[PDB]
């Protein structure tokens, strides 16, 4: 079922399977029957839901389904009192359009968090060829790709990309680029032979969008459109369950807590309201006023704004997000699955070791040449360097003198590419040293030869000799060598040297690297004059008994900042997994090189050999590490996969289908994981989508990855991931300090209306001045905590448990609401009663006064000095309790923001003004509060009165209180982490 | 979604923790309640009994008229001079209003014949308070229920009662006793000015009624009244009559406060 099995079948079983011919192609008719059976050969573009219906849910939710009903209580309270002629209650038209403005701006504060939103299947139609070259009715012509059908007989040639999933029948020196399948850009030969059980390995299958590099081929289309291998890759990319992000679930958690809490409070006092005697057309205008008081309107704002002041900080260190939800995901991530090629690596074949002086010297594999150089004073070495430099046909292009040797562009294959660059580093110039020794002859690397060979005259005028240089497949370089350089001498090749060489070329062969022999020989002037008639195809020169000069080996080396980055993340408790398509034995070596595997860790295939015991006998548990190939995984249950992921802590997967990357990534997510994925290639996209954060490499990234990723490291500096963890743990711990500041004030916003409903005292805090506390004065101070530095060394902490530790947990809410908010309500009501008592109305008088207070028809209400008070003289003072409770709150939202600086330290033992942005928010909190208070026009427009200076002082012991109540608590958990003071009153 | 059962085993923790936390939280809660009450007890220990600290919403007093039959957006007094059971709901609301103004409900006050600020600084009256000055029914003379216990209402020239809003220590001035003067707001181009006649003479309020020293210092003190005998208002027309108080320390130019020194009332005298 869709399993490409056509590589196994014969030529005869094929014209039966597609009713076709082997040299004629299909019949012109049948090429349409299949097209009108299977549709065209292209990629079905999956539209998401439209661009405006993702504005439609952004206006719904737990805080958004309430602020629709309170603007529907405000336009059914500007509607039952405007048909009756009551122009005075445009306090509910001013209160309907400002709440729907809180619906849509907060709706714009959740939609403008999608920067790109680019279609992923945008970049799957750009790796594809426009036209093919087919045969039908035995005539060769040129056709559109989207006209190829299952059974079409196509011709490939190098330079064009492959136009279908095509089983090859004949092919002449044909090679492809299967990075898009393996992530590996090393040519893969193809042939009519069925060289594997899997069609992903065998050579008689060529895949849609694979760039055919060199040669020709003819074969039959076997899969089409989305049925091709690269098409299956696209179906998993777009077609991923868009699970909410970590913070999204946490956002929706406390929304559901507050959405439940706002519906208890207001709707047990609607039962109270009708049952202590208000009518229904009053009792419905208490829920509305309670919910505006309890719900923090501009909370959702302060959240997303905070996320931006991280994202910018991320961008400035060249890490750009694509939606704000990602900016935190790293700090909550437990597991990182990474591609190897051009993710941790440089995807650039480069030199690593060179066997000479019967000992393996370690070369310097870094993109900036930082690390450990090797032994270059050996006279036996400076010959080995003379052979590889000369015997090299690659070349730098003109005009790259300001380019780093690694990042230069070289003509030829990656082998000579590596050596040439290495030659440009140890030597000053690799090209000039090849011209002082001009070349007279050559044989390039052939395959009947299975080596390379060239012969040159010398730079020395006094030396007239001829020097032969050669390189080839290490074993074959030995059996045409009879002498050897050890430390400066030359020695015969006994059976003790033909054993110490077959040691090293198999030693580094366990590090999984390309190995190359090297050898030389100086042709004497007595049988080869300094102008001698060298004739190549005649083959008069000896081509044996040459002086071996030393192996060299090369590998796909890691990036400069990767092995330190990896160590930092496991030091943050994070488990790291290699997930690659590369061959197993390069992978394992790379994993220990970057530090996915730690010094001393063993496979079951490392143990069994040190004990000399077969592998089935090994106890699995013993192994610190394990390695699993593409076949093995497919042979596994997932039941066996978890037992494995459990059993061995350091894991390496390799030769993996892009299909299988995802499996692993979600097979972790099922165990409750927050999963990051870093990647660069077309193989990587589906596990970049499904990952709770996907990261792609900015430069070396293939587009399909980049358009699937949520984060983009522009500079590929992988150690950026560590900075994003730091700022995702920081933002996580810096969001719950801001929320508590925003949430504690919701209690002194609420308690007035409750009292005002029951005790029938005047309204202490009006819905207008509440909306200014929430939507202005305490916006800046709420956000300024996004600039707190950690209290514990955050990178030594394990990553949080994503079930247990939450953003708004039950203890934080209760402490801000019930305790801090109580003191904030007990300053606010201490100020409400001094302003009432110093201006005419004593305490008991307030009880039951509201009905006489809120009366247009009574312009004479005699107070507690008998003084008669007009309705405007009374409502002017109702504004002087709007504006005196309001400032009792603002005085407690300074001591708040200073005890929302620290969760474990004292503000004493770190400091008070260490955050400089915080102390700039406080002076704005204060000075928008005086602007509203004192500015002319404020009493009538915004309902704000120029209060007396003693009414700022009344809530000041209450603020000095709030600070030191939290102070004693912060020390209290320090000196005793165990006892009841820690386990119940911490947040 | 399946089935969503409750969380009865959600005693979030154990019944010893909940007695532990609860008696903590209320130990917090009541401590504050006694600190908050300690404050309002210190608050009601700084206050002064006869004089308010600040009158921040009492610069110019309000002014209020009787009979008070309201409609939407203002005072409206639209009756029937002939028909007698639609001015008996305005004639009785002026009477029962004055049922605390008679010489017997004025048994507490003393006659002031000073006609200047009634300045008192120590307490001589029955039960240690300051003295007041009478205001009686008959002083509105023809608009007091005698000789007119329908208050000019049958004769198309009724008698409203303009009532000031007394204020503690409030000095309106002492060069003159401040008067009433009720006239149209829109002077009609074909009609005449609202010719009107006040009780007692000039429509003033005597200077011996002030200063007010609280409802504790002059307990039985009564506001002085006036009664404008409105003559002109033509029959079957809707006019607007503004009843101001002109004075030294009084204004009537507050566009947010329509009952501050002036009281605007629609009036219709049908036939
Ligand atoms: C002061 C008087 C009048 C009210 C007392 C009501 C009691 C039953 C209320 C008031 C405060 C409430 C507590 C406030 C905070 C928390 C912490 C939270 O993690 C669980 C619920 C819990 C523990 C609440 C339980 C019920 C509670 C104790
Ligand atoms: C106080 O004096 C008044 C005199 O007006 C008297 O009527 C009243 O009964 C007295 N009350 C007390 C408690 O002495
Ligand atoms: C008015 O009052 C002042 C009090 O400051 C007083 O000195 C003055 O004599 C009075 N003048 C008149 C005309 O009553
Ligand atoms: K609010
Ligand atoms: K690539
Ligand atoms: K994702
Ligand atoms: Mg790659």
């Amino acid at each position: 079922g869709m399993e490409i099995n056509d590589h196994q079948l014969s030529v005869a079983e094929l014209e039966q399977k597609y009713q076709t011919s082997a040299t004629k192609g299909l019949s012109a008719s049948l090429a349409a029957e299949l097209l009108l059976r299977d549709g065209p050969n292209a990629l079905r573009p999956p539209r998401g839901t439209p661009e405006y219906v993702k504005f439609a849910r952004q206006l719904a939710g737990g805080l958004q389904c309430l602020m629709w009903v309170a603007a529907a209580i405000c336009l059914i309270a500007f509607a039952i009192q405007a048909s009756e002629g009551d122009l005075t209650t445009d306090d509910n038209l001013y209160l309907a359009l400002a709440l729907i403005a809180v619906v849509v701006v907060t709706g714009c504060f959740g939609y403008y968090q999608e920067f790109k939103s680019t279609n992923i299947i945008a970049s799957f139609k750009n790796l594809v060829p426009q036209q093919a070259t087919v045969i039908r009715d035995g005539d060769k012509f040129q056709i559109n790709a989207d006209q190829l059908v299952v059974g079409d007989l196509v011709e490939m040639k190098g330079g064009d990309r492959v136009p279908a999933d095509i089983r090859i029948l004949q092919a002449q020196g044909c090679k492809v680029d299967n990075s898009s399948l393996t992530g590996e850009s090393e040519p893969q030969t193809r042939s009519p032979e069925c060289t594997h059980e899997s069609p992903l390995e065998t050579r008689n299958i060529a895949f849609f969008s694979t760039m055919c590099l060199e040669g020709t081929a003819q074969g039959l289309v076997v899969n089409t459109g989305d049925r091709t291998i690269i098409g299956r890759i696209a179906s998993l990319a777009s077609g991923v369950e868009n699970e909410k992000t970590p913070i999204a679930i946490e956002i929706e958690h406390f929304v559901d807590i507050i959405a439940g809490l706002a519906i208890l409070f207001g709707a047990t006092f609607f039962i109270v309201a009708m049952c202590i005697g208000y009518t229904f057309l009053r009792a419905m205008v208490f829920f509305m006023a309670i919910v505006v008081a309890y719900v923090p309107e501009g909370l959702l704002a302060t959240v997303t704004v905070c996320l931006s002041l991280t994202a910018k900080r991320l961008a400035s260190k060249n890490c750009v997000v694509k939606n704000l939800e990602a900016v935190e995901t790293l700090g909550s991530t437990s597991v990182i699955c990474s591609d190897k090629t051009g993710t941790l690596t440089q995807n650039r074949m480069t030199v690593s070791h060179l066997w000479f002086d019967n000992h393996i010297h370690s070369a310097d594999t870094t993109e900036d040449q930082s690390g450990q150089t090797f032994d270059q004073s050996s006279e036996t070495w400076r010959a080995l360097c003379r052979v590889l430099t000369l015997c090299n046909r690659a070349a730098f292009k003109s005009g790259q003198d300001a380019v780093p040797v690694p990042k230069r562009i070289v003509i030829g294959d990656a082998s000579e590419t590596a050596l040439l660059k290495f030659s440009e580093l140890t030597l000053g110039n690799a090209m000039g040293y090849r011209e002082r020794f001009p070349k007279v002859c050559e044989i390039p690397f052939n395959s009947t030869n299975k080596f390379q060979l060239s012969i040159h005259t010398l730079e020395d005028p006094r030396d007239p000799r001829h020097v032969l240089v050669m390189k080839g497949a290490p074993e074959r370089v030995l059996e045409r060598c009879s002498s050897i350089l050890i430390k400066g001498q030359e020695l015969p090749l006994d059976e003790q040297w033909r054993e110490a060489f077959q040691t090293a070329y198999l030693s580094l062969g366990g590090l999984g690297e390309r190995v190359l022999g090297f050898c030389q020989l100086y042709l004497s002037e007595k049988d080869y004059p300094p102008g001698y008639a060298f004739d190549v195809e005649a083959m008069n020169f000896p081509t044996s008994g040459l002086c071996f000069a030393g192996l060299v080996s090369m590998i796909d080396p890691p990036r400069a900042t990767v092995p330190d980055a990896v160590l930092k993340c496991r030091t943050a408790g994070i488990r790291v997994i290699m997930v690659t398509g590369d061959h197993p034995i390069t992978a394992k070596a790379i994993a220990a090189s970057v530090g996915i595997i730690s010094e001393g860790s063993e496979t079951v295939e490392d143990i069994a050999a040190r004990l000399r015991v077969p592998v089935d006998q090994v106890n699995r548990k013993d192994a610190r590490a394990c390695v699993i190939n593409g076949m093995q995984l497919k042979d596994m249950d997932p039941s066996e996969l978890v037992e494995a992921l459990r059993t061995h802590p350091e894991m390496v997967f390799a030769r993996t289908s892009p299909q299988q990357k995802l499996v692993i990534v979600e097979s972790c997510q099922r165990l409750g994981a927050i999963v990051a994925v870093t990647g660069d290639g077309v193989n990587d996209s589906p596990a970049l989508k499904k990952a709770d954060i996907g990261v792609a490499m900015g430069i070396a990234g293939s587009d399909a990855a980049k358009n699937a990723a949520d984060m983009i490291l522009l500079d590929d500096n992988f150690a950026s991931i560590v900075t994003g963890v730091e700022q995702g743990r920081l933002i996580f711990d810096n969001l719950k300090k801001s929320i508590a500041y925003t949430l504690t004030k919701n209690i002194p916003e609420l308690t007035p209306y409750l009292i005002y409903i029951t005790v029938s005292v005047p309204l202490p805090l009006g819905c207008i001045t509440i909306l200014f506390i929430e939507l202005c004065t305490d916006i800046f101070p709420s956000v300024s905590l996004a600039y707190e530095k950690a209290e514990s060394d955050i990178m030594h902490l394990r990553p949080r448990n994503p079930k247990r530790d939450r953003l708004v947990n039950e203890p934080l809410a209760a402490y801000s609401y019930f305790q801090i908010g109580a003191i904030q309500s007990f300053a606010g009501f201490t100020d409400y009663f001094t302003a009432m008592a110093q201006e005419g109305w004593f305490p008991l008088l307030c009880v039951g006064l509201r009905p006489q207070w809120e009366n247009h028809h009574l312009q004479d209400l005699q107070d507690s000095y008998g003084q008669e008070w007009t309705f405007g003289q009374r409502l002017y003072q109702q504004y002087t309790c709007y504006t005196v409770f309001f400032i009792s709150i603002e005085m407690c939202q300074i001591a708040d923001v200073l005890i929302r600086k620290t969760r474990r330290l004292s503000a004493f033992q770190q400091g008070f003004f260490r955050n400089r942005i915080l102390v700039i928010a406080i002076v704005f909190q204060v000075c928008i509060g005086c602007f509203l208070c004192y500015c002319p026009g404020m009493p009538n427009i915004f309902n704000f009165m120029p209060i007396r200076f003693q009414w700022w002082l009344v809530p000041m012991p209450f603020s000095l209180l709030i600070f030191v109540y939290d102070e004693i608590r912060k020390l209290g958990v320090r000196c005793c982490p165990g006892s009841w003071w820690d386990q119940e009153l911490y947040y | 979604y399946c089935w969503n059962p409750d969380t009865g085993q959600m005693l979030g923790r154990t019944l010893s923790r909940w007695v532990w936390i609860s008696l903590y939280y209320v130990a917090f809660y009541v401590v504050m309640s006694g600190i908050f009450a300690l404050c309002i007890y210190v608050l009601m220990r700084t206050i002064d009994p006869y004089t308010p600290d600040y009158q921040d919403q009492l610069k110019s007093p309000g002014v209020t008229l009787r009979p008070d039959v309201y409609g939407e957006k203002g005072l409206d007094i639209s009756y029937n001079v002939s028909d007698s059971t639609t001015w008996a709901g305005l004639a009785h609301t002026l009477h029962r209003f004055l049922a605390g103004y008679s010489p017997a409900a004025q048994e507490g006050s003393i006659n002031c014949t000073s006609e200047k600020y009634f300045f008192q600084e120590s307490f001589l009256a029955p039960n240690h308070t300051k003295f007041s000055c009478k205001f009686t029914a008959d002083m509105l003379q023809n608009c007091s229920g005698r000789p007119d216990p329908t208050f000019g209402f049958a004769e198309g020239k009724p008698c409203f009662i303009i009532k000031m809003n007394r204020i503690v220590k409030f000095l309106p001035g002492n060069s003159t006793a401040p008067r009433v003067d009720c006239a149209f707001l829109d002077q009609p181009r074909d009609g005449p000015p609202l010719q009107v006649e006040y009780f007692p003479a000039n429509g003033t309020y005597s200077l011996h009624y002030f200063p007010y020293y609280g409802k504790k210092a002059q307990p039985h003190y009564s506001n002085p009244l006036v009664a404008a005998k409105l003559l002109n208002v033509p029959r079957n027309r809707d006019v607007v009559i503004v009843c101001k108080i002109l004075a030294e320390h009084v204004s009537f130019d507050n566009p947010h406060d329509p009952y501050e020194g002036k009281v605007e009332f629609k009036l219709k005298i049908q036939k």
